[PDB]
């Protein structure tokens, strides 16, 4: 009856193996090695993060005291509200200029899925026939929408202009760059213009304009390379946020070869073409100017977290040494 | 009518069967058959085939789904199959949520059919045994399966009986056949069956057996085994039948040449197959736990999906419809948005208790049942049996056993007697040398090179005994050994010179063969004489009487006349009844008893020997009295007893003998370890009451200093607990507490020997005569006043309370032995222990009377290797020796419970730390039920990234080695009190999964409410927030499976670092853009440390304060000595001599005085 089984070490449950046991000198000095790496790293972040200079304006005019209050319910030609801010300390290096929002749920499930990734990939076939996922903004008066979905419908369209008033009767138009603010794999891989000739008016033949927009997508920017679906201000908005309070890149403020404070100390004015109505749902708008660093941004949560984790872990390697000593060779 | 305690009470458990000789078409008439719903119809007479499988041809699908859906999770998956097919809330494309469910059902069904084909193959080895049948003319070969009621079959010696046959001819004188029933009722003695008086003298021949117009009107199949009331209508004033002329199925023909018989019953109509019944579907004790978990998870899921659908209602009417960007063409009210998202949160939050549960459980339970039958150290070399595992679904219950019920004959013993030592005139013989020459020299076995019939079979070591019989210098020794060859019933059967002994007792063939090895060989016996050749010289005595053995006589005797002309009485028997029949002049009356104490002190079974000169005149006055009452009508069995002891007084002793009963290689030291792991052992046997006590002494269940407390004692101790001290019994106490202490004073080790007849008295289960009630239940013999008597029974008051009292009493007996129990009294005992004081029970045994007990216990084992394999086919595991119960329980049992309790603990943490991130993310997207991971990660998490490392753990993990897992049997206790995993340790593996899913989200949320990059490549989108959480989850849950495994193989570490590398490897868009930055690689490291560092500080703090007994063994694994203990418990004597218990044991029957009747020789 079924002659003897084989003697191979797997079948006999005797495979070669390492048997680890949590001794005193194996889990006691791991609560210290961590405690001497997490505190130094938690100070390097905090000290570095403290020296990035950052300013926020919050130009939403909910209060009657703000000059932008005159355009909450406009009825005339586009508004222009001006805010005066001052850089009490200078900015050096390169400067990034973002814009922020709040109570804007770009992670809502009814809103995240409302796009058509085939169309945005320069597909010659589905361009004339958007998918059903964008149903509120899928069709118009017998014409399909080129940027389809509820994501591209609500694109941010406020215009921000920065002026250095170092002397009156000459507000300096500080130079802002609008190219190079998108993921390098979005401008060259994920977003592509339809494969036509050299006129974007013919590539978008027969397709309408988004309901909430003012000009068709084939004239978003005058740069013939940066126009249409490959637009960079368009790409940044399409890349949705993860939390209700976010910020998105707007422009770059390059520096010059001569060592100068790219944004010099003094007073400034921000000239805003108020268009985007966030006040209906308790929204808030902001303009943010920040500087760079070799570590990251002004992120002080990690700096405090490592100091707190690196100390609690340290204060466990002590209370696990007055107990191990007391309870060993004993009860 | 007191309990007979010798009868095996088969009770308290002529209807025209009409076999009608041949007539192979008489039984096919439509007035016998039974008709069913469709065109397929059966008959009243069953075929002779055996079916032990479960799924025949086409009931496999409906039946297997029924026991597939006996698990609560298979309803959980099906309900979501329906809920994901409604289109209003479907969240899914074409149906990809059904093929995964079918494949899961398509793995447990194929593992449960590979298992049920091997069982479909085991039945093929019985139904092909080729016992001869008569077709139309002569005898022709035919398998067991093609035998039908009413056939004349022929059998040979040492062959198995295929069906219930009525013996009607044979090759022995007067046509009687000898048969042994070791598989039916555990007895080792032979039992002769005598054919009818008319069939023997007429058929006797094949040529006239083909013509037999017989007729039977027997009773119906009734699992009685000893009654058979019926008649044979041959012709012209028919003859009656009885159980003396019936041979059952599981018997073995012995000591004949060939016999013939009709076939009365067949297949599942036989009297042994009606005792084994009611097979059931067995489920372990963890399976009832994996049901209460899913019932708790499903309740939690309903609450969470209902508390997050209220939030989406209040939010859709507070921030939701003011928001212009979230505009949808529909017009649903906010109170209907909440209802429609409640079903959306059951689809999202469902991947706790996921579909890959009963796939990775029936892969762990399939690879653990293959370590049992690949075991090279549970393999029995002699008979070549590999210790198969036959069920592959009960593995984790081997490490939870509480009680063990075992059969004796064939399981604990190997059926060998081997005469051991003797006492002649005080001094014993056969210690090791006990001699003068060859005393301090070697202890070689003595050479029987002086006897012509020695045949070198007996193993003896004493030089002094064998030389003293060569000298003849001590007269009172040759007289001893001559008596062993005269007082017996053996039959000699010589082919050519060489002599064999056809003894119908195992204990008698041991003594006779013992004599022949010291001369005094028994040559032949005609009808009146016995020829014996002692020391070469051959003499022929004549036999005047044979006062045969009996159940209550305990002795056998013979009266012979020597050739000289001297008549004397030889006798042998028990020690307690010869001592009331011996003369009051023996000088050795005490010294022999001293040997009896030493013989009984060891585990041996002893007899006393004596004789008496029968004068020359009191014989004739008695010989007249013997012949007078020898023939009688009714006082022929009991009045002949009054003559039997008319001559027993004035006996003189010679000494005592001592036979052993070889147990098995390593039974007593298996019981010691099992009893040390806190397992109670009960022995339920079918053999006599004296042999069950001998084995209870051999295997150390009940040693010295153990009060026995026989059956007639228990029924009194339990009447002083019920008939008093409840509300009556003289002076009332108003308390009546049945908790006083224990039924017993402290002192322990109080064994319990109970007979089957007393077990039917103690439990108030009998059958009462007809004359107890007037008539049936109807409104005349009983009034309409709520049926005051025939419906108000009051038996369930005493009965349930009496069974409860019995099991409560046997909890402290430290040894229980039950003897002479019906094959379905064994099952009833197993069922009283698993009803009161619930316990996991095991049942090991062999033979057809253990099939009922094996089917009823939680786990059934069957001893294989012998020819009788009836008890194997109904078992769950089947090795070949009792001593392999150590490894099945202490290695394969307690490892298999540790490995299943670690898989379950980790399976409900990796899935609560994954599915419950969507719960915390809901508070930050308006309770919108939107996933915090990508979509390829949700459908690849519990399939690729985290599915292998726990499978390689559930198959390879081991606490301590298998060499010092036997040495410390106390480690078994962890898996028997439900300590390693229970319902209070399942709620700690959820609270450890709601804290991990909280750290894994709120640490990446803290780092994302601020900036993480600036350059414009900065990942702060949703794509990179679902990669930071995902990549901090695979690293964490694949480290908690590294802290769990305590036995690191190589494949067990290539599967942990091969799951993390398979994630970061397949994922290298957002993949190559968020993992390239210093701040993302610091949220991950911080998230891992915070949720992995305090689960080390609890394992170290809970190992140096309350270390488990499995932790102390590992600390001193390299600082311990060796052991080679358990020799025999040498207990040479005692000062408190109080036992003086008789070691009497004798397996024989009454009525073997066939010799004096007609000399059944030739
Ligand atoms: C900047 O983005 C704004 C996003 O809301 C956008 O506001 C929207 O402008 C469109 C104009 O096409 C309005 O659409 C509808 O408005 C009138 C009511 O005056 C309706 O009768 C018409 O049917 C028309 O379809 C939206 O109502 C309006 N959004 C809100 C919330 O009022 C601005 O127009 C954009 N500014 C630009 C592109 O310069
Ligand atoms: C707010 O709720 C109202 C009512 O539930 C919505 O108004 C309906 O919108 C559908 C969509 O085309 C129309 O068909 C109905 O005629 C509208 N009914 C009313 C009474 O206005 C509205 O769309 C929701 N969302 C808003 C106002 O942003
Ligand atoms: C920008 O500033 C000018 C003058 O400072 C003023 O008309 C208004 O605030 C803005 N005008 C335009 C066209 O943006
Ligand atoms: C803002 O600054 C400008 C100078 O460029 C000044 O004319 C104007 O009055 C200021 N307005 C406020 C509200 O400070
Ligand atoms: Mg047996």
């Amino acid at each position: 009856k079924t002659r003897r089984p084989d003697n191979t070490a797997f079948k006999q449950q005797r495979l070669p193996a390492w048997q680890p046991i949590l001794t005193a000198g194996t889990v006691l000095p791991i609560f210290f090695i961590i405690g001497l790496i997490f505190i130094p790293i938690g100070i390097g972040i905090f000290v570095t993060s403290n020296n990035i200079r950052e300013i926020e304006i919050d130009y939403t005019g909910t209060e009657p005291s703000s000059p932008c209050n005159k355009c909450l319910s406009p009825d005339v030609t586009p508004c222009f509200c001006t805010i005066n801010f001052t850089l009490e300390k200078s900015f050096e290096g390169n400067v990034f200029m973002y814009y922020g929002l709040s109570n804007f749920y770009q992670n809502h499930r009814r809103y995240v899925k409302s796009r058509d990734d085939s169309q945005l990939n320069g597909d010659s076939s589905a361009l004339l026939n958007p998918s059903k996922e964008c149903e509120p903004y899928r069709r118009n008066e017998d014409k399909p929408i080129a940027p389809c979905g509820a994501i591209a419908n609500s694109m941010f369209n406020d215009t921000l202009e920065l002026f250095l008033i170092g002397n009156d009767s000459y507000p300096i138009p500080i130079a802002l760059k609008k190219k190079g603010i998108a993921w390098w794999t979005d401008k060259n891989v994920k977003f592509r213009n339809p494969p036509g000739g050299d006129n974007l008016e013919e590539r978008f033949k027969g397709t309408t304009k988004p309901v909430n927009w003012l000009k068709p997508v084939y004239m978003l920017d005058s740069d013939p390379d940066n126009n249409g679906f490959i637009n960079e201000d368009f790409i940044v908005w399409m890349r949705t946020a993860a939390l209700p309070t976010f910020r998105k890149l707007y422009r770059l403020i390059e520096r010059k070869s001569d060592l100068h404070p790219t944004l010099p100390a003094g007073r400034y004015s921000l000239n805003v073409t108020y268009n985007y109505p966030v006040h209906y749902f308790d929204g808030r708008k902001r303009m943010i100017l920040s500087t760079i660093s070799w570590m990251g941004g002004k992120n002080p949560f990690l700096g405090i977290a490592y100091i707190a984790v690196g100390s609690i872990s340290f204060l466990l390697g002590v209370v696990l040494l007055v107990i191990n000593h007391k309870y060993r060779n004993s009860s | 009518s007191q309990p007979n305690d010798e009868v095996v009470p088969y009770s308290d458990d002529e209807c025209t069967w009409q076999v009608k000789a041949n007539d192979r078409k008489y039984h096919e008439q439509p007035h016998f058959m039974n008709t069913k719903f469709l065109c397929i119809k059966e008959s009243k007479y069953a075929n002779n085939a055996i079916k032990t499988y479960k799924y025949n041809a086409f009931t496999f699908i409906p039946m297997n789904l029924f026991e597939q859906f006996k698990r609560a999770a298979n309803l959980y998956f099906l309900a979501l199959l329906i809920l994901q097919a409604v289109p209003q809330i479907s969240t899914l494309a074409w149906y990809t949520t059904l093929v995964p469910l079918l494949v899961v059902l398509g793995v447990t069904a194929i593992k449960d059919l590979v298992d049920d084909v091997a069982r479909h193959k085991m039945d093929k080895e019985i139904n092909n045994r080729t016992c001869e049948v008569i077709k139309d003319g002569r005898f022709k070969v035919a398998k067991w399966k093609e035998i039908q009621v009413g056939d004349v079959i022929r059998l040979k010696k040492n062959d198995f009986v295929p069906a219930d046959i009525l013996l009607l001819s044979s090759s022995e004188p007067n046509s009687l056949c000898y048969v042994e029933t070791a598989e039916l009722d555990g007895e080792t003695n032979l039992k002769f069956k005598m054919s009818l008086e008319i069939t023997d003298q007429y058929l006797q021949r094949e040529d006239t057996l083909a013509t037999f117009d017989g007729f039977i009107e027997c009773e119906e199949p009734n699992n009685r085994l000893d009654k058979f009331t019926g008649t044979l209508f041959w012709r012209n004033t028919s003859f009656p039948l009885d159980a003396d002329k019936i041979l059952l199925r599981g018997c073995v023909i012995r000591n004949t040449d060939f016999c013939h018989g009709l076939v009365i019953f067949a297949g599942a109509d036989t009297k042994i197959m009606k005792n084994s019944g009611k097979t059931r579907f067995k489920r372990t004790k963890i399976d009832y736990l994996m049901n209460y978990m899913v019932y708790t998870i499903f309740v939690v899921l309903i609450l969470l999906s209902a508390g997050l659908a209220i939030g989406h209602a209040y939010w859709e009417a507070q921030v939701g419809n003011s928001s212009w960007y979230l505009y949808d063409g529909e017009d649903d009210t906010p109170s209907y948005r909440g209802f429609l998202i409640f079903w959306g949160y059951i689809i999202v939050l469902n991947t706790m208790v996921p579909i890959s549960l009963y796939v990775s459980v029936e892969v762990i339970r399939l690879g653990q049942s293959h370590f049992i039958n690949w075991d090279l150290q549970m393999y029995y070399a002699e008979k070549d049996t590999p210790a198969k595992a036959r069920t592959t679904t009960l593995n984790e219950q081997l490490g939870q056993i509480h009680y063990i019920f075992s059969d004796k004959t064939g399981t604990l013993t190997q059926n060998i007697m081997t005469f051991k030592k003797c006492c002649i005139n005080g001094q014993i013989y056969g210690d090791h040398r006990d001699a003068s020459q060859h005393n301090h020299n070697k202890i070689e076995q003595v050479d029987f090179s002086w006897n012509t019939y020695a045949d070198g079979k007996l193993a003896f070591y004493d030089h002094y005994l064998i030389e003293q019989i060569q000298s003849g210098k001590e007269p009172e020794v040759r007289q001893f050994f001559f008596l062993l060859a005269v007082c017996h019933t053996v039959m000699v059967d010589r082919t050519d010179g060489q002599l064999n002994y056809q003894a119908a007792s195992p204990d008698e063939g041991a003594l006779v063969n013992a004599a022949r090895n010291f001369g005094f060989a028994f040559l032949a016996r005609t009808q009146n004489t016995i020829t014996i050749s002692e020391l070469g010289t051959e003499r022929t005595y004549n036999v005047l009487a044979i006062l045969d053995f009996n159940s209550d006589r305990k002795r056998m005797s013979i009266i012979v006349r020597t050739p000289e002309g001297n008549i004397k009485l030889y006798c042998k028997g028990a020690d307690t009844v010869i001592y009331e029949r011996l003369h009051r002049m023996n000088p050795t009356k005490q010294e022999t008893q001293d040997a009896l104490d030493i013989f009984a002190n060891e585990t041996l079974r002893t007899l006393c020997l004596c004789y008496k000169e029968i004068e020359e005149k009191e014989f004739t006055e008695w010989n007249k009295k013997f012949m007078a009452a020898s023939v009688a009508s009714t006082n022929r069995d009991e009045a002949l007893d009054k003559v039997y002891e008319e001559i027993e007084k004035d006996l003189i002793l010679l000494g005592a003998t001592a036979i052993e009963d070889k147990l098995q290689d390593g039974v007593p030291e298996t019981i010691s370890k099992l009893a040390k792991a806190d397992i109670k052992i009960w022995v339920l046997t079918g053999d006599k009451k004296e042999t069950a006590e001998n084995i209870g002494f051999a295997c150390e269940l009940l040693t010295e200093d153990t009060t026995i407390c026989y059956g007639e004692d228990i029924n009194s101790l339990l009447h002083a607990r019920m008939e008093n001290q409840r509300n009556r019994g003289g002076v009332y106490a108003k308390f009546a507490p049945p908790v006083q202490e224990s039924f017993f004073p402290p002192g322990g080790n109080r064994a319990l020997i109970i007979t089957g007849s007393w077990l039917n008295e103690i439990l108030l289960e009998k059958k009462t005569k007809r004359n107890k009630i007037l008539k049936l239940k109807f409104p005349r013999t009983e009034e309409e006043r709520r049926m005051r008597t025939q419906s108000k029974r009051r038996l369930e008051a005493k009965k349930e309370q009496r069974q409860k009292n019995f099991v409560d009493l046997a909890c402290e007996c430290s040894a229980v032995i039950c003897c002479r129990v019906t094959p379905k009294q064994k099952a009833m005992v197993v069922d009283l222990v698993k009803r009161y004081k619930k316990a996991i029970t095991l049942a090991i045994g062999d033979g057809a009377n253990d099939v009922n007990m094996i089917k009823t216990a939680h786990i059934g084992v069957g001893i294989s290797g012998q020819e009788g394999m009836q008890a194997v086919m109904s078992s769950d595991y089947s090795f070949a020796q009792f001593r392999y119960l150590q490894r099945l329980l202490l290695v394969h049992g307690r490892w298999s419970y540790i490995r299943m309790c670690k898989f379950l603990r980790y399976f409900f943490y990796k899935n609560f730390a994954f599915t419950l991130v969507h719960f915390w993310y809901s508070f930050f997207n308006g309770y919108s039920a939107q996933t915090a991971y990508e979509d390829w990660f949700i459908t690849l998490y519990n399939v690729l990234y985290t599915s292998l490392p726990v499978l390689l753990m559930g198959l390879l993990d081991q606490d301590v080695s298998d060499k010092l897992s036997l040495r410390f049997p106390g480690l078994y206790i962890v898996g028997q009190r439900d300590l390693l995993f229970n319902y209070k340790r399942f709620f700690v593996s959820l609270l450890h999964g709601v804290l991990t899913s909280m750290i894994l989200f709120f640490i990446p949320l803290g780092a994302y409410l601020q900036t993480v990059g600036q350059d414009g490549e900065a990942p702060s989108d949703y794509q990179s927030f679902a990669v930071t959480i995902a990549s901090a989850l695979v690293i964490t849950v694949n480290f908690q499976i590294g802290l769990d495994t305590s036995y690191w193989t190589f494949v067990n570490a290539f599967s942990i670092f091969g799951s993390i590398a398979l994630y970061f490897g397949i994922m290298f868009g957002t993949a190559s853009n968020a993992l390239r930055q210093p701040y993302i690689w610091l949220t991950i490291i911080l998230a891992v440390a915070v949720c992995l560092l305090p689960v080390v500080a609890i394992r170290f703090l809970s190992m140096t304060i309350w270390p488990s007994e499995s932790d102390k063994i590992q600390k001193h694994r390299k600082r311990l000595k060796a052991e080679e203990q358990w020799q025999r418990r040498q207990q040479v004597f005692r000062r408190g001599v109080s036992t003086r218990r008789s070691a009497y044991a004798f397996s024989h029957q009454r009525g073997y005085a066939d010799l004096i009747s007609s000399g059944r020789s030739i």
